[PDB]
């Protein structure tokens, strides 16, 4: 045997036994007519069939399936008719595969959810209290205080995470908590455990639903309510512990040393291989189907044998939630340094104006056109690629509902800010050094505030694409071409007087071109320049004369502006799939 | 024919623990064994072992037996088969061609008629002669189903004959129709004078009284092996029978692995561990194990030979089936053709977009836009190439990885198939481009003019391809190659050609970096071809060409023949630099 030790109860459901009953449903892409009733207290794990529309079956009864719509039926909830209300009001969905954040502990992914999720009403030691009693409920009181760390690799282990994810559902004490293959990659030894601290939940006064392909012949010995399938029809529905019976009794007994489960799914499989092999199954499986529901149609059930957290409450909690973590991630952060600091000194060597010959004028331009024009190889693509790691994490939380795109896009932009201006540091001061331009300290930060400007216009250029088009190399594509643009129309590598009237109001707003304007508006304003001339008609040769520089940075923040605007009507309305 | 497979010990080790210890096995013809083990089994390991494709990573001091007799590291890929549990096949062959190249790379005789004997022969056994002549494709509904796959991958050893087939999980991805169909077809191989060893994770319970030999491993130690029948009274005079409504796999499976999620379960579960491992070296069952292999080996009654039968083909036949192989994976594929020749003509669409025509006029951007076309041209030609590798190589890679220890060919025979067959598309595709936009941009005339620039600009699109292939050849992920290759020609024409910084009055370094990127000699002729002949009119410093190519690569026209030779010289280099950095990729 496995192992035994404390099954005492910690956190219970403090309410009725609330109920979910379906009569009748068909959908179809799915499944064709099932009817039962549960109650909280018992845990009903569903067999059925390999991904054979009902992975897609806790989607539809909590009414957020896709693929189909629901074709007849009713839901009952509580006695009440299905709707997403009842659904984030009620059901607690554990996703199979969810991500939480890698560098906090079990606590703080808790405590963070948990200061989202519990009632404001509530003092910080109730809340408090609640994350700490789920904890000890989930057998959590050991490890609580480790990183959840997942490609972090060291921390906690796969049975702990899913604990974890269980945890997330369970802070705001549901009644009726359903888990999609709760037992996906877990150890056999883990997997029984986990599922008697499911056991345990059920027994906390909540109604605990399964979805479960093949379990092994310990686990089925752990089943209450079970529901076996073939595919869209069900099967047989009831006690676990007489499933031999009520298949001894109608004529397709069950063999010795064979697990029940996995010998009955393939008692009802219907083929596709042969037309008349699928055409005798299906056979097989309404005809088996038409023989229970009767055999339990003169018998009931069907059964054989708060004012919530605001808007800034949440930017607060997310913000610190975001910012806890990427800063733990030593790493990341020690890379995305070198990768600044070796490149603001690969381009202030190249015009490294000290100790040789002073900087060509044209060697000058290209200096600053390339300053600006070559941040977003970088911040293009890392940006999208933060985005697009959080999408898993993103989806959920937005769907469930814990937040608004309001709170998160305040979130989004602010948490990186803290990181941002360090990455500036090490890239525009070094070049500015070594190159030798203009001298004084005024100079010196006009320039690294417009490079920060044009930087942070790119972040939200960039953080915009990722949450407005489906995939990421079509993100990474549209950036790029407008980066691309974005650096012809710049006006370096081409004439802006000779630009087509396209790619002249292109430039009109390209940040590339304002960057390279304004930085050849900061070395040239005044100065008179060694061949001396004076900068000005230099730069009106060059038709960088109108627009004065202060212009140049309220462009730039318009365009960062607009570009702001994109980013949260991308959130609110295109939802953001995970891969 | 007692043809038999043995292991008279085992052991393994890396550094610096230990993996397998005293493995000790023996099948026979006939019979199809099963490997049960938990994660950390070494199961996986065991299989390799035997197949000999761990080679001198650790410490192997076991003797592998066939036939009574002993063998050398070196046959042991000379006699047994092995498939991974996740088949890599080329996507754009049908079953036919799949198992017609594979029959090619194989043997070394002649008569191709007999070879449509023998690649219709393996898809009748494996009920694929259905389905061959058909293109392989995609997923269940639009391709080929998932046990065809699995069909295909057998069907591709089959062609060789191997007397012994070690399979790894094969119905991990598969359903329970399908997984059970290849269980079926597994046990019919056997029984055909084949032996038949395979792993399997959540063995379901019909399949227990189907396999001959049943053995367990947890952490390297043989725990069992026998019979199902001589099983299931092992365990139960060990004191453990099976419960009524138990999968005997599930059951003795977690009866003899070590729980873990405690120290005293981990202590526990070992030491009920130790016991019956130990129990089963004292068994009637185990010792009938060792008193059988050397039976065979001092039984002169059938010595044999090692199988699969060493006839190779030479390098230059071998070739000509990947290349052939591969190009019809290409062009069959009408997607990527199409990207791969007109990716250029889209970046040159794109600034064309930008500057219509080049204007003489030295105010209106006479040589600023001049400047510009060539630098993008320099620096956008090697990113394209590049982006044609890390689409389309790292899945004939896979097919590579899979053949080169199976003994098709060497990995870097498929470089060199690769590297000749993207040659008539990157060729075609640079003309596509320059005979479009040259004229449009209305650079300069003459028709010796256009001629140079088209052949300037081929080589940084096949250097930027080649070079990308070395590095995939090290480096695994495709989207870090992508960000590499790309910082580099950024790197490369930023550097190497005069343009954004005049090569002669920068630092001593970045002049010496320049004399080695490709850049700088394909700018040096680039910058002649348009600047030559030309003449101004209008502050306005330059008047005739002839004075920018002073300014910058200065010299360069005298340079004209080398820097072509110089230019086009990369090619042969980063192919043949290729061919040593695969040879490389064979040990890692
Ligand atoms: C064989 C040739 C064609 C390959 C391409 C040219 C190679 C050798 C040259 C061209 C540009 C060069 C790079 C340009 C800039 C730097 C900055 C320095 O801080 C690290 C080395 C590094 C990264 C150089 C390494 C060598 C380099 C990659």
């Amino acid at each position: 045997f496995s192992s035994e030790s404390d099954n005492s109860l910690y956190f219970t459901y403090s309410g009725q036994p609330n109920t979910l009953e379906v009569r009748d449903l068909n959908y179809q892409v799915g499944i064709q007519n099932l009817s039962f009733k549960v109650r909280s207290g018992q845990m009903l794990a569903i067999i059925g069939s390999s991904g054979c529309g009902r992975a897609s079956l806790l989607d539809v009864i909590t009414g957020r399936g896709h693929g189909g719509k629901i074709k007849s039926g009713q839901i009952w909830i509580n006695g009440q008719p299905s709707s997403p209300q009842l659904v984030r009001k009620c059901v607690a969905h554990v996703r199979q595969h969810n991500q939480l954040l890698p560098n906090l502990t079990v606590r703080e992914t808790l405590a963070f959810i948990a200061q989202m999720r519990l009632p404001r009403t509530f003092s910080q030691a109730q809340r408090d209290k609640r994350v700490e009693d789920v904890i000890a409920e989930l057998r959590l009181r050991q490890c609580a205080d480790t990183r959840v760390g997942n490609m972090y690799v060291r921390g906690l282990s796969g049975g702990e995470r899913r604990r974890v994810s269980i945890g997330v559902q369970l802070l705001w004490n549901p009644g009726i908590l359903i888990l999609d293959e709760p037992t996906s990659g877990l150890d056999s030894f883990t997997a029984h455990n986990l599922v008697k601290t499911l056991s345990r939940l059920a027994k906390g006064n909540r109604l605990v639903l399964i979805s479960l392909h093949q379990p092994r012949s310990d686990i089925f010995r752990l089943f209450d309510l079970v529901l076996l399938m073939t595919s869209g029809t069900p099967i047989y529905l009831g006690a676990a512990q007489h499933m031999v019976q009520y298949f001894t009794a109608i004529g397709y007994p069950c063999p010795r040393y064979s697990n029940p489960a996995d010998f009955y799914v393939d008692l009802t499989s219907i083929d596709r291989r042969s037309r008349e092999q699928e055409l005798a199954t299906r056979e097989k499986a309404q005809s088996l189907a038409a023989l229970f529901l009767e055999k339990v149609r003169d018998l009931d059930d069907f059964l054989w044998k708060t004012k919530m957290p605001g808007a800034v409450q949440q930017f607060t909690t997310l913000i610190r939630r975001q910012i806890s973590n990427d800063f733990r991630d030593l790493p990341t952060l020690l890379i995305h340094g070198a990768e600044a600091c070796l490149m603001s000194m690969t381009i202030g060597f190249l015009y490294f104006g000290h100790g040789s010959i002073q900087l060509s004028f044209m060697d000058t331009a290209a200096l600053l056109f390339m300053i600006g024009a070559l941040i977003p190889f970088n911040v293009i693509l890392d940006v999208i690629s933060k985005c697009y790691s959080e999408r898993a994490m993103l989806y959920y939380e937005l769907e469930d509902g814990l937040y608004t795109t309001g709170p998160y896009f305040f979130a989004k932009i602010l948490g990186e800010l803290p990181e941002h201006c360090a990455y500036i540091i090490i890239y525009g001061m070094p070049t500015y050094w070594l190159a030798n331009l203009r001298p004084g300290l005024q100079p010196f930060l006009l320039h690294f505030l417009l490079v920060w400007l044009v930087v942070f216009c790119c972040r939200i250029m960039a953080l915009a694409a990722a949450a407005l088009l489906p995939t990421f190399h079509m993100a990474s594509f549209f950036s790029n071409a407008l980066y691309n643009s974005f650096y012809l129309a710049g006006g370096f590598m081409i004439n802006l007087s000779s630009l087509w009237t396209v790619p002249a109001w292109i430039s009109k707003v390209s940040f590339l071109r304002w960057c390279f304007e304004g930085l050849m508006k900061i070395q040239f304003s005044r100065r008179t320049y060694k061949m001396a001339v004076s900068g000005d008609k230099i730069l009106s040769v060059m038709e960088l004369d109108s627009y004065p520089l202060y212009a140049i940075y309220l462009i730039v923040i318009g365009l960062s502006g607009g570009f702001m605007v994109l980013y949260y009507v991308s959130l609110r309305f295109i939802k953001q799939k995970p891969s | 024919e007692p043809h038999s497979l043995g292991i008279l010990h085992a052991s393994y080790s890396v550094s610096t623990r230990q993996i397998l210890k005293d493995v000790s096995l023996y099948v026979e013809s006939g019979q199809i064994m099963c490997i049960l083990g938990s994660s950390g089994s070494g199961k996986t390991t065991l299989l390799d072992a035997m197949s000999g494709r761990l080679g001198r990573a650790g410490t192997f001091l076991g003797e592998v037996y066939v036939n009574g007799r002993a063998l050398r590291r070196e046959q042991f890929q000379d006699c047994f088969s092995y498939v991974l549990q996740s088949d890599t096949l080329l996507s754009s062959l049908t079953v036919r061609e799949t198992l017609h190249y594979t029959a090619l790379l194989a043997i070394r005789r002649g008569n191709p008629g007999s070879f449509q004997k023998k690649v219709e022969a393996v898809m009748a056994e494996l009920s694929l002669s259905h389905v061959a002549d058909r293109l392989i494709g995609n997923y269940s509904l639009g391709g080929i189903s998932t046990g065809e796959r699995r069909r295909v991958s057998i069907a591709a050893q089959l062609l060789q004959d191997p007397k012994v087939m070690l399979f790894d999980e094969p119905t991990t991805g598969l359903d329970c129709m399908t997984a059970n169909q290849i269980v079926v077809l597994l046990v019919e191989l056997a029984r055909r004078n084949r032996i038949v060893v395979l792993t399997i994770h959540q063995p379901r319970s019909e399949l227990f009284q189907l396999f001959d030999k049943i053995a367990i491993l947890s952490f390297g130690e043989l725990i069992f092996c026998g019979t199902p029948a001589e099983m299931l009274d092992f365990f139960n005079d060990c004191g453990y029978p099976c419960p009524e409504h138990s999968n005997p796999f599930d059951f003795y499976m977690d009866l003899t692995s070590v729980d873990t999620q405690s120290k005293e379960r981990e202590i526990e579960t070992s030491k009920r561990v130790q016991m019956i491992e130990s129990a089963y070296k004292k068994s009637a069952i185990c010792h009938k194990t060792l008193k059988n292999i050397e039976r065979m080996k001092h039984l002169k009654t059938l010595p044999m030979v090692p199988f699969k039968t060493k006839d190779s083909p030479g390098v230059f036949s071998k070739l000509g089936v990947l290349l052939r192989r591969v190009t019809r994976n290409l062009v069959r594929n009408k997607l990527a053709v199409i990207t791969r020749l007109l990716q250029n003509l889209i970046m040159g669409l794109f600034l064309l977009f930008f500057v219509l025509r080049v204007r003489s006029n030295v105010l209106k951007g006479a040589i600023q836009d001049r400047v510009g076309l060539l630098y993008q041209f320099v620096g956008a030609t090697p990113y394209t190439g590049m982006l044609n590798a890390v689409n389309l190589f790292p899945v004939l890679r896979a097919v590579s990885d899979q053949e080169s220890q199976d003994g098709l060919y060497q990995k870097w025979q498929m470089m060199l198939a690769y590297a000749l067959h993207v040659l008539p598309f990157s060729v075609v595709a640079t003309m596509i481009f320059s005979s479009v936009c040259y004229w449009t941009l209305g650079l300069h005339p003459e028709v010796a003019r256009f001629g140079y620039f088209s052949a300037a600009l081929l080589a940084p699109h096949l250097i930027g391809e080649f070079l990308t292939l070395v590095l995939l050849g090290i480096v695994q992920n495709p989207n870090i190659v992508n960000s590499v290759v790309a910082l580099l020609s950024i790197a490369g024409v930023l550097v190497g050609s005069g343009f954004l910084r005049n090569i002669q009055e920068m630092p001593i370094p970045f002049k010496i970096i320049s004399y080695f990127t490709f850049q700088k000699y394909c700018s040096e002729i680039l910058v002649v071809n348009e600047f030559y002949g030309l003449n101004f009119t209008c502050m306005c410093a330059f008047t005739q060409g002839i004075q920018f190519i002073e300014k910058t690569c200065p010299g360069a026209t005298s340079r004209f023949t080398m820097n072509f030779l110089i230019l086009y010289s990369f090619i042969p280099a980063l192919v043949i630099l290729g061919i040593v950095v695969f040879k490389i990729r064979d040990h890692l």
